[PDB]
Order: structure tokens, then sequence, then C-alpha cells
């Protein structure tokens, strides 16, 4: 069992500027060369949405603005630029071969 | 000197010796792709011709003059003493993938210790691309970038070969193979740890477990649904491609680096052989088990090709495309992960490949020690166990490089490179000296007051004319014929083929370096440093 | 084009039990893992477990061990999950979350509607 941190947990930030959001594993989540942790997103009424897989590369259906990196016990979440269309909450989930547990969310405003 | 001890020690080593991992998975595939039953003459001509002579002349030099490899020219041939640094330096390249190969071998031995294999299903963090290949399916889904989950198990988690792109990126060292290759060399560091000895007793069982285990696969094999598919397609007798002479190239390499002539093995252990031993005898008779199991080795390998042909609905020649380490740990793997008995077999088969490796790097790692040894006696008082230490360190250092992420790329190039011209000009000069320098008369004179009885006119004609004359052609074959190497999804570069002919080249440039430097270290004209330098010295 | 539909919401009653299932479609049913999440009305999400209907491997994160039982069925491709001992905090919305190959890091890309066990 691998449990994460998010910090910080809320944030509130104006459009345009840069959203950072931080995810500290405890363990690690490389093992293969590629990093076992995913980044999610929902909306009051919708179902979460992948943006962002292993941390580096992004979904299908999503936009070049969410921007991910990290390796190893510490990865980033970036977006910017951001709109009123990117106030949700998100979430940092592990895929490690012990458990793949959620992280805390991030509610982000404005 | 030690005596061998029991007459079953050295008949063992030898056999573990030339009974090596080669055997199992490369005879079978060139006897597929020459002919089929109709490559068995033409192995066993190769064979009588410059296989079974090198062999007996090898067993001979070492029963006869007691010494290692660097000792036996001081004297038969003291301008040809440079083939002790040659053997050392390909002995050294050998081990380097010899080991790394025990290590992955190991490493699959340690993940098939729970009840299910793991590479079964394709539900793992491995596992991840294409896995429509599967087993006990009726729906036909073949795709041209389809693969198996044993092959992504051994490429990706055993490997983890998808984190490098070639020989050109070279980064990062499993731990896990790290940790295999180090527990191995331990065990190897004890089994030669005293003398010859402890190595006879380690070879008693570790040269004991593969024959019973290859009787346990045949057995298991045999009563397999579609094995008969290929064991006809293993001896079908096409004799419209033995017009070719790369059939004759394949059979002849095989045999060669099967048997094992000119590799400094067989002299180091025939050294502790008494002088009223038969080592006619003892040389048909590990040839003889050497061939039959190949042999057998084959004809488990085709049973399993036949069985997964048939389970698959898939034509021969194909299920077993890529050569190899990899044809093993795959074809086999999934062979044995569709058997019921899985875990037990998978850990059979892994402990046979583990026997087999140990088998040989314990024969040419004490080959290595004895031939150093025997050339600075001042060395042989309190320091037999540092330099077993030394050399296994050296081994390490040298298998660390194939080691990493990539380093299969390394494996498969110093298994096509080291194996090559290296050790057949080494035989090629050995053989001509015993036969010209030291001459073929005094070399029978010796084997008969060594056994009893001179050889007969078979052997004595061909180790001047065949032999020599053999190994001539193989040299030749290979040298205006650059291997086109490829590894899953891979192509060699045009620098792979420069560097492997550096690092063979490297093994052989000793044997004219110090044939310039005993011209130059001894006075007077031309003519008398060459009579100076044939005429052995005086005891 | 891969479309997980899930079934309708129902009712939870004390010490009963549900079975919800998850039809997907568009896709290897039996090459991917389907897995199973919790969100409570103003808290985040939570784990419940996965299952490969390649062999029918399940497992489980946390309470949901004895409590969650994960069923594939290749047949006509629905997983399904058997619920018991319902109290008042298993009242929440079980998506069904597809998870992609390893290369992808087991991303749960495609979802589903979600059943709002009210
Ligand atoms: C099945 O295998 C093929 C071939 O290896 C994969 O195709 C490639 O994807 C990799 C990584 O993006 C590229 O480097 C290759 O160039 C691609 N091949 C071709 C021919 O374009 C394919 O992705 C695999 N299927 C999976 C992973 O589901
Ligand atoms: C399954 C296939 C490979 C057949 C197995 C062949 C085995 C059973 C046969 C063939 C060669 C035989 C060996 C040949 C040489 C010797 C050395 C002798 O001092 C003791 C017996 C011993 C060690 C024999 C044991 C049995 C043996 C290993
Ligand atoms: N066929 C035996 C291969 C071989 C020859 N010399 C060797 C030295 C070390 C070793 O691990 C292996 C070898
Ligand atoms: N199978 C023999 C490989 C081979 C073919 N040509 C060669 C030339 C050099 C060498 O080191 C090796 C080779
Ligand atoms: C592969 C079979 C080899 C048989 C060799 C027999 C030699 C007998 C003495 C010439
Ligand atoms: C996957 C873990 C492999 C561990 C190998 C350990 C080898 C023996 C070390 C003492
Ligand atoms: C007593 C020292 C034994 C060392 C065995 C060889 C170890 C090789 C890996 C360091
Ligand atoms: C990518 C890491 C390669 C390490 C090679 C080590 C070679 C040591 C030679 C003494
Ligand atoms: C076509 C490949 C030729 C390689 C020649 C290498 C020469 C090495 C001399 C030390
Ligand atoms: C080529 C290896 C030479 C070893 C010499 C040890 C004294
Ligand atoms: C670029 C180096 C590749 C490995 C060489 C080993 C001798
Ligand atoms: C994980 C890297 C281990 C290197 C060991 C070198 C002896
Ligand atoms: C680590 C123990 C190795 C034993 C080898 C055989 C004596
Ligand atoms: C399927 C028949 C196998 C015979 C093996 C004889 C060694
Ligand atoms: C050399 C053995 C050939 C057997 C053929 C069986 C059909
Ligand atoms: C006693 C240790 C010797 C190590 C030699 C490494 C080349
Ligand atoms: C391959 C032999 C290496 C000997 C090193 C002695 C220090
Ligand atoms: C990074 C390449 C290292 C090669 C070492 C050869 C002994
Ligand atoms: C066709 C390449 C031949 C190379 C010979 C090197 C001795
Ligand atoms: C062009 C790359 C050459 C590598 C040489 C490694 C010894
Ligand atoms: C190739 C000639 C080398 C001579 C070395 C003398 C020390
Ligand atoms: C192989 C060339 C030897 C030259 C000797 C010159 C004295
Ligand atoms: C590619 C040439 C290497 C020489 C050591
Ligand atoms: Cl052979
Ligand atoms: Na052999
Ligand atoms: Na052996």
């Amino acid at each position: 069992d691998i449990v994460l941190t998010q910090s910080p947990a809320s944030l509130a930030v104006s459009l345009g500027q840069r959203a950072t959001i931080s995810c500290r594993a405890s363990e690690s989540v490389d093992n293969y060369g590629i990093s076992f942790l995913n980044w999610f997103q929902q909306k009051p009424g919708q179902p979460p949405k992948l943006l962002i897989y292993a941390a580096s590369n992004q979904g299908s259906g999503v936009p070049a603005r969410f921007s991910g990196s990290g390796s190893g016990t510490y990865f980033s979440l970036n977006i910017h630029p951001m709109e009123e269309d990117d106030t949700a909450v998100y979430f940092c989930q592990q895929t490690k071969g012990v458990s793949w547990t959620f992280g805390g969310g991030t509610k982000v405003e404005i | 000197r030690e005596t061998w001890g029991k007459k079953v020690d050295f008949l063992l080593s030898v056999i573990g010796y030339a009974v090596d991992l080669g055997n199992v998975w490369r005879f079978p595939y060139i006897c597929y792709q020459n002919g089929g039953g109709a490559f068995l003459l033409p192995y066993t001509i190769m064979a009588i011709f410059g296989g079974i002579p090198l062999f007996y002349m090898e067993l001979a030099l070492g029963q006869y003059h007691r010494n290692g490899c660097i000792s036996i020219w001081r004297k038969i041939c003291p301008i040809f003493k440079g083939i002790g640094y040659a053997i050392c330096i390909i002995a050294f390249y050998i081990a380097s993938y010899y080991n790394t190969i025990m290590a992955w071998a190991l490493y699959y031995l340690i993940s098939s210790f729970t009840d299910q294999l793991p590479w079964t299903s394709c539900k793992n963090s491995w596992n991840t691309g294409n896995c429509t290949n599967y087993f006990s399916e009726d729906n036909i889904t073949w795709t041209l970038h389809s693969t198996s989950p044993a092959e992504e198990f051994y490429t990706r988690h055993v490997l983890q070969i998808h984190r490098s792109k070639g020989l050109q990126d070279l980064g990062g060292i499993s731990w896990q193979l790290a940790l295999c290759i180090m527990l191995i060399f331990t065990v190897i560091y004890f089994s030669i740890w005293k003398g010859v000895k402890t190595s006879g007793k380690v070879v008693w069982v570790t040269a004991t477990f593969p024959y019973i285990i290859l009787s346990v696969l045949l057995v298991r094999g045999a009563t397999l649904p579609g094995a008969w598919r290929g064991v006809l397609f293993y001896l079908k007798p096409n004799w419209q491609k033995l017009l070719e002479t790369g059939v004759w190239i394949d059979a002849a390499a095989q045999i060669f680096f099967s048997l094992g002539p000119g590799f400094g093995v067989l002299l180091a252990f025939a050294s502790y052989n008494k002088f009223n031993n038969n080592c006619y005898q003892d040389a048909l008779v590990t040839s003889v088990v050497n061939c039959m199991t190949s042999f057998v080795s084959g004809f488990v390998i085709f049973t399993v090709l036949g069985y997964m042909a048939e389970m698959r609905n898939e034509d021969v020649s194909e299920v077993a495309k890529d050569a190899g380490p990899s044809l093993l740990f795959i074809t086999y793997a999934e062979a044995i992960a569709n058997m019921p008995a899985s875990t037990f077999f998978a850990i059979i088969f892994f402990l046979m490949l583990i026997t087999l490796g140990l088998d040989s790097t314990f024969a040419g790692l004490e080959g290595v020690i004895t031939a150093v040894l025997d050339e600075f006696p001042h060395v042989w008082a309190k320091r037999r166990e540092r330099f077993v230490l030394a050399v296994v360190i050296t081994c390490f250092f040298g298998s660390l490089v194939t080691l990493t992420f990539g380093g299969a790329y390394v494996v498969k190039l110093l298994e096509e490179y080291a194996t090559g011209p290296a050790v057949l000009t080494v035989a090629l000069i050995e053989a001509v000296a015993v036969s010209w320098f030291y001459g073929i008369t005094q070399f029978c004179r010796d084997v008969k007051e060594m056994l009893g009885f001179s050889p007969g006119w078979f052997w004595r004609i061909c180790w001047v004319a065949i032999s020599p004359l053999f190994l001539l052609f193989i040299i030749c074959s290979f040298l205006m014929s650059p291997p086109q190497l490829r590894l899953f999804q891979y192509n060699y570069p045009y620098w792979s083929i420069i560097l492997g002919y550096c690092i063979g080249t490297s093994s052989f440039i000793c044997i004219p370096t110090y044939i310039a430097y005993r011209l130059i270290i001894t006075p007077g004209t031309f003519k008398e440093r060459i009579i100076k330098s044939i005429t052995p010295e005086t005891p | 084009q891969v479309q997980l539909q899930q079934s309708g919401p129902e009712l939870v009653k004390l010490g009963a039990s549900v079975r919800i299932s998850c039809k997907a479609s568009g896709y290897r049913f039996s090459y991917s893992w389907m897995n199973w999440v919790k969100q409570r009305p103003g808290k985040g999400l939570e784990w419940i477990g996965r299952i490969y209907p390649g062999d029918g491997d399940t497992k489980y994160s946390g309470k949901f061990k004895g409590k969650a039982t994960l069923t594939a069925d290749k047949s006509s491709s629905t997983v399904y999950m058997q619920l018991s001992s319902l109290t008042s905090e298993d009242s929440a919305v079980y998506f069904c979350a597809r998870s992609a190959y390893g290369s992808e890091g087991f991303a749960m890309d495609y979802w589903g509607q979600g059943t709002s066990v009210t």
C-alpha cells in the first residue's frame, strides 16, 4: 500500500497563470522505466476523465495545456494557461503492483 | 602436481565441458535451417574429420607434457607461447556472456518459484502491448505486430531491453541480474576454491542432473499432441540444400564449438591425468556422449515445437524464427506454461540450464587458472585462492557491461564474434605446430610411450592434412562473410561489425606480438633466431 | 472506440446485497483490467478493486477485501460487483473504469456513468 499526499489541499489562482499540483508518493513507482502514476480530473456531476498517463504522456482528447512531469517519488501537474473550464478536482493515482490507491484531490477554483 | 583421483572425475569433467548450453538451442535450429534429417551425415563427417582428432591431440598433449596452455609451448614450440594469453582473453570474452546467460537463467528460475508462472497471462506490468498470440483459442487473431507474453516477460522484465535504443544507448544496470550474477560467481568461486578435487566433486552432481532432466523432458514431450510433426520435420532428409557449402560450414562450426578444441580446457584437464591413462577411449566416449546429448536436446526441442505448432495450428519453421538464448526462454517457457505441471517443469528446465552453464564455466575457469599457474610456479604456494578470486572479479567486471538493460545486444555481439576466427586460428596454430614444428613422428612416439600403442594411420594423416585444412576452410569462410546480426526489432549498425572484428583480433594479436618479442629478444642472425624459436629448451 | 455501459442506480438496504454490472464493449474484454471506484458524496474517490477477465484474478486494497466480489463474464462482456453487508457508509457512486495497458501505466481512461447507490 503506497499512500499519496497531494499539496496543496486547495488551489485558487487567476486565469492565464500556471497551476502547480504536487503529488509525493510514499514509495517508488518506477520499475520498468515507465512511471506508474496517473492524473485524473472530475467535475460535479461528471465521471472522472484521464488527463495524463505515466506522468509524462498526455491523453487522447486532452489539450496540450495539461503538461505533466516528475519521476521517482515526486510528481507535478502543470496547467498553463488555464481558463474557466479547468476548475475541477484533480486526483493522483499510482498503479504499482502492490496496490492502486488514489490521492487526496485538489479543488482548483477561479 | 595433483591427481584427478577417481576415473569418473575426469570423464565427468570433460563431459560437462563438452555438453554446454549452446547445443540445446543452436544445434537443432541450425539443423532445421540446413536440411534436417540430411544434416546428420555432414555433421558426423565434419566431426570425424576435425573435432575428434583435435580432441584426441589436445588430450594427449595435456596428459603427456602435464602442463597447462602456457608451458606446453615451452616444451614443443617456444615461438607459439602467446597462445596462453590468447586463450585467457578468449575465455574471458566467452565467460562474460556465458555468466550473463547463467544469470538470466537463474533469474528465470527464481521467478518460476510461484504457483502461477509470471509469463503465462498478459495482466502483469511487463506484459503491456501486443498480446493476441495465445494458446487454447479457437479464434484466429493474427497480427503482423503481435507477440507473446513470454517474449514480453523476457525482453521487458528480465532483460528490460525496452529501456535502450541499441548498442549506441547503454544506460542503467538491472540489480536483480546483478545479484544473480553475484550469487552465481560465489558458487563458481566455491566450486574451484581449493583445486581440481572440489571441481570434480561438484561436477559429479552438476553434470548428472541434466541427463535425467532431459530424460523427463523427452518422456513428457513424446506424450504430447503434435510432437510427431516436429519429429518428422527435424528428421526430414533434404539433400537438395546439401549442395551448397553453407550447411557444411554450419555443421563444422557447430561440432567445433560443441566439442571445443583449442579452448585451453582439455590441456589442463588432462594435466592432472596419470601417465598410464587411456586418453583415446576417454576422447571417443566423451565425443559420442556430447553428440548423443545434442541429438536428444534437438529431439526434445522439436517435440516441444511440434506440440506448440499443433496446439496453435501453425506451420513449423515460424514459431521459433529468432535464434539465440531467447529461443529457449520464449518457446520452452510458453510450452511449460501450457503444460499442466508448469512450476515443477519450469524449475527443472531452469536447473538443467544452470547446471549446463556451470559445468562449462567451471571447466573454462579451471583451465585458465591451471594455464596461468603452470607458467608461474612461484605463485602456487599461497596465491591459488587469491588468483581464483581475482579471476572471478575480472569476469564479474567484464560481465557488468552485459548486465545492463540493453545488455542483450552486447551478449549477442560477444556470442557471435568471440566464437569466431580467434579460437579457430588458435587451434590451427596448435595443430600446425604439433604437426610440423614439433613433428608428427615425435608426437606419435610420445602417444605410443604414454598409452602403449601408436595411433593408426588415419589420425596420423588427418592431423597433418585434414584438421589444419579444415580449420583454414572455416577461417576463410568466416572472414569473407560478415555476420548480419539482428535482435528483437533492432538491426546492428555498421560500426558493430568493426567492433566485433576488433574484439576478435585483440585476442589473436597476442601470438604475433609474442613472436616478434621472442625474435628480437634472442641474439644471433635471422635463421639462428628461427632455429632457436622452434627447438624446445632443456628441462 | 471504447464505451463502458453501466447499469442504473439501486436502493441501499441495511443487511441486503446489491450486484452492480458493467457492460464493456469496443475493445478486448479479456485483455484489460476492469476496476471499480467509490465516490462518497462530498469526498474523494476510493478504489474498490480490479479484476482481469482473462483468467479471473481479482485484487483488493482495503476494507473491500471481504465485502466486494468481482465476477467476470466473457460471454456477454459484463463485470459484476457483489456488495455485502450494505450499511450507510456504502451509499456512494460506484464507477466502472477500464485500465489501460502497462506502457500507459494502467491508465483508467474509459469510465462509466456511475450508479448512485442512494
Ligand atoms: C505492437 O507492436 C508494434 C510494433 O512494435 C507497436 O507499434 C509501434 O509503437 C512503437 C512505440 O510507439 C513505435 O516505436 C513503433 O515504431 C511502432 N511500430 C510501427 C510499425 O509503427 C504497437 O504499438 C504494439 N501494440 C501495442 C503496444 O498495443
Ligand atoms: C536423455 C538422454 C540424454 C539419454 C541420457 C544419457 C545418459 C543416461 C547416459 C549417456 C552417457 C552416460 C555416461 C557416460 C559416461 C559416464 C562416466 C562413467 O565413469 C560413469 C557413468 C557415466 C556418467 C554415464 C552415465 C549415464 C550417461 C550420462
Ligand atoms: N563451451 C565452453 C565455453 C567456454 C570456453 N571457455 C570458457 C571459459 C569460461 C566460461 O564460463 C565458459 C567457457
Ligand atoms: N558464426 C560466425 C560469425 C562470424 C562470421 N564472420 C565473422 C568475422 C569475424 C568474427 O569475429 C566473427 C564472424
Ligand atoms: C558422431 C559419431 C562420431 C563417431 C566417431 C567414431 C570414431 C571411431 C574411430 C575412428
Ligand atoms: C525479483 C527479485 C530477484 C531477487 C534475486 C535474488 C538473488 C539472490 C540474492 C542473494
Ligand atoms: C570469500 C569471497 C567469496 C567471493 C566470491 C566471488 C564474489 C564475486 C562477486 C563479488
Ligand atoms: C551502462 C553501464 C556500463 C557499465 C560498464 C562497466 C565496465 C567495467 C569495466 C571494468
Ligand atoms: C568489413 C569489416 C572490416 C573490419 C576490419 C577490422 C580491422 C581491425 C584491425 C585491428
Ligand atoms: C592475458 C592474461 C594474463 C594473466 C597473467 C597473470 C600473471
Ligand atoms: C559501445 C560499447 C558497446 C559494448 C562494447 C563491449 C566490448
Ligand atoms: C543498481 C546498480 C547496481 C550496480 C552494482 C555494481 C557492482
Ligand atoms: C554458495 C555455496 C556454493 C557451493 C558450491 C558447491 C560446493
Ligand atoms: C517422439 C519420439 C522421440 C524418440 C526419441 C529417441 C531418443
Ligand atoms: C536419420 C533418421 C531419419 C528418420 C526418418 C524417419 C521418417
Ligand atoms: C584480490 C582482488 C583482485 C581484483 C582484480 C581486479 C582486476
Ligand atoms: C583473466 C586473468 C586475470 C588475472 C588478473 C591477476 C591480477
Ligand atoms: C559504457 C561501455 C563500457 C564498456 C566496458 C568494456 C569492458
Ligand atoms: C569482407 C570483409 C573482410 C574483412 C577481413 C578482415 C581480415
Ligand atoms: C562509433 C562507436 C565506436 C564504439 C567503440 C567502443 C569500443
Ligand atoms: C609487436 C612487437 C612488440 C614488441 C614489444 C617489446 C617490448
Ligand atoms: C614477423 C616479422 C618478424 C620481423 C623480424 C625482423 C628481425
Ligand atoms: C569501433 C572500433 C573500436 C576499436 C577499439
Ligand atoms: Cl552439437
Ligand atoms: Na556441445
Ligand atoms: Na554441462
